[PDB]
């Protein structure tokens, strides 16, 4: 003034911001007014592909998150052987170791829430937010990618 | 056309275309011469090579 | 390297060358460158055878 | 002013874009429912619403005069509450996104499963801010480094 | 110067280779098995999407091929579960089938004798025992189955692983991250950064 | 920037824009510069030994 318306719307659508439509699109106009711009294009072709190097270490990071020992018994156981230691012395312490182990597994997923007078807890809750996780996969990697393309952190 | 140268170549170249232109060459011378100085080196090899 | 792979333009182978051539014449150277280578082829062839 | 501007337009698309509302758713339806089968689962549806318103417012115033004791009081406040909209926005992107991106201090929650809610304003935070934070210094910066292998040269 | 020586050686070787070549185967191988390489890689880039959905439920999300298996949404429709076989076996069997034979049998009695063949053999290496890495990373497986379509279914496988533990771990996402890695064989700054990166990362 | 925050927008905004344009213009441009001189300066040796 017136117116115007027409348508647208149916259915739721229905409307939008239809005059920020314009506005961006006509300093993408000024953006063609010029050069550097072209040049980073330019050598950017397969290799914005580098860009899914990082994006595939963090996949496998992902699942070697909260997923990977040390810090088990196995682884322890181884250791044984060784055981124891020786011787011697011184012182020491023994030792041993342990274990366990185992567991479981479961499975769950669922859620629712519604109502829609539950309204008050979205409220509140959308003003929230909490460091418990609270897992996994589709999160952990939209998180690593958050943070992790932040600033590691 | 024209043619030449133209044509030549151218025309073719266209057409075609480659280459042519240119280488280286121118111128220176050488040669002258140089060609010239070919046409002096036929303007006295086969003059005097003939005479 | 790639501005040193241009012997192979450019130158280678032879050787360186140168070329240177011268131118050249015839030649030229270238062719040669073309041619160478072839050578070786050649060786081868050569051885075878041886036858 | 490129980046300038993608944060103009970024601006506008802040908390102003869907997904995540009932569009558209428506558308778815066709587708319705778832288928078958189974296982487981639951249921579914779707729702619605739408519607619404618007418105317007602005205023303032503171003174006193003698409101002071508010102000000296809430000199030393802050909260992460926007509160919008859009001379706002755009002086607060400006700003956090100039430091070192990072995103809206605005979290961004309820997850469950297979998302765009997330996905929505995450996917947008994070390619929004990587694309031209990796890119307002790899200009600056690049062109700034390259001016002087130039001349050097 | 030278140249031559170486050339021578280378041549021779061439021569032888041339012887072878021529021769033749028966028947064849180469283409064909080009078709089976390249969609080898297609088939990396599947295992990447549905290793997104990870098991448990789901069939809600999804992701369009985009311009080869129309079978997919046939995959997706009893989804992960017959993903416990479908990247897992189309995968597997192609490549070890299509690009083992072509891999070998374009070269295999070639690489005598010179230091290039070394490290094509080399790549007889990084492609042969990682790839059955990914064979034997998802069949066991053983056976189963597958045819048509149916039935689907489944068974187983296983075986052983466990003792002691472881035991048992995360086994399927081991092929997945492996086989980006051959996604990483593909191109090339990658190796850039590496070949200066000999004693440089002593200046870390 | 300053841990201390700078409020009360309202509209038509100087009262941030005072210290918050003051800011990250500074902070940035400062930044931006430590940063990309003592860096570019030292890379620039690097190309320019290394050449």
């Amino acid at each position: 003034h017136l117116l115007y318306l027409l348508i647208c719307a149916m259915g739721l659508f229905v409307h939008e911001f239809f005059y920020s439509l314009l506005l961006f699109d006509l300093v993408y106009r000024e953006e063609t007014l010029l050069n550097v711009i072209k040049s980073v294009t330019r050598n950017g072709r397969p290799i914005i592909l580098t860009a899914a190097l990082a994006l595939i270490l963090v996949y496998l990071f992902s699942i070697v998150g909260y997923l990977f020992f040390k810090d088990d018994f196995i682884l322890e156981v181884d250791r044984l052987p060784n055981e124891t230691a020786g011787p011697e012395t011184g012182e020491s312490l023994a030792n041993d170791f342990l274990y366990s182990d185992v567991c479981r597994v479961e499975t769950g997923e669922n859620c629712t829430s519604p109502a829609p007078k539950e309204e008050l807890l979205p409220v509140e809750e959308t003003e929230q937010d909490k460091e418990h996780t609270c897992e996994t996969l589709l999160m952990c990697i939209v998180t690593v990618l958050s943070h992790g393309l932040r600033s590691g952190g | 056309v024209k043619d030449s140268t133209e044509y030549t170549g151218p025309e073719s170249y266209v057409a075609e275309m480659i280459r042519e232109r240119n280488l280286d060459w121118f111128p220176r011378m050488r040669a002258m011469s140089l060609v010239s100085s070919d046409s002096e080196g036929e303007q006295n090899e086969l003059r005097n090579l003939q005479e | 390297e790639k501005q040193k792979k241009e012997e192979i333009l450019k130158t280678t182978c032879f050787i360186c060358g140168l070329e240177r051539d011268k131118f050249d014449n015839k030649t030229v150277t270238f062719e040669e460158h073309i041619k160478e280578e072839h050578n070786m082829w050649h060786y081868l062839c050569f051885i075878v055878l041886v036858k | 002013a490129l980046a300038l501007i993608l944060v103009y337009l970024f601006s506008i698309v802040g908390y102003l874009f869907f997904k995540d509302d009932f569009i558209l758713e428506v558308d778815r339806l066709p587708n319705e429912t778832a288928g078958p089968e189974t296982g487981e689962s639951l249921a579914n549806d779707f729702l619605y619403s739408d519607v619404c318103r618007v418105e317007t417012g602005e205023n303032c115033t503171s003174p006193a005069p003698k409101e002071e004791l508010l102000p000296v009081e809430e000199t030393e406040q802050d909260k992460e509450h926007t509160c919008e909209t859009l001379l706002m926005c755009i002086v607060t992107v400006l700003s956090h996104g100039l430091r070192s991106g990072g995103g809206v201090g605005d979290v961004l929650r309820k997850p469950s499963k297979e998302e765009p809610l997330f996905a929505a304003r995450v996917i947008y935070d994070l390619l929004f801010f990587f694309m031209v934070i990796i890119i307002v210094l790899n200009l600056i910066f690049g062109v700034i480094i390259d001016t002087f292998a130039d001349l050097r040269s | 110067d030278f140249f031559l020586r170486s050339e021578d050686l280378f041549n021779e070787m061439n021569w032888q280779k041339k012887l072878r070549a021529q021769p033749v185967l028966y028947w064849c191988a180469r283409n064909m098995s080009f078709w089976s390489s390249i969609s080898f890689n297609l088939a990396v880039l599947m295992n990447l999407l549905v290793a997104f959905f990870y098991p448990f439920k789901g069939v809600r999300g999804g992701t369009l091929e985009p311009h080869w298996s129309g079978l997919l949404w046939t995959a997706m429709l009893i989804s992960l579960a017959i993903v416990i076989a479908l990247p897992k076996p189309h995968g597997i069997r192609a490549l070890i089938a299509s690009t083992i034979l072509r891999l070998i049998f374009s070269v295999g009695l070639q690489p005598t004798l010179f230091l290039l063949g070394a490290f094509n053999v080399c790549n007889k290496i990084i492609f042969l025992m990682s790839f059955v890495g990914n064979c034997g990373t998802f069949t066991r497986g053983y056976r189963a189955m597958v045819l048509d379509v149916e039935f689907l279914y489944h068974l187983l496988y296983l075986l052983i692983c466990a003792m002691g533990l472881f035991v048992h771990e995360f086994f399927y996402s081991l092929l997945l991250f492996d086989l980006v890695y051959r996604e990483e064989t593909l191109l090339n700054v990658i190796k850039s950064v590496t070949r200066n990166g000999r004693p440089i990362i002593l200046t870390a």
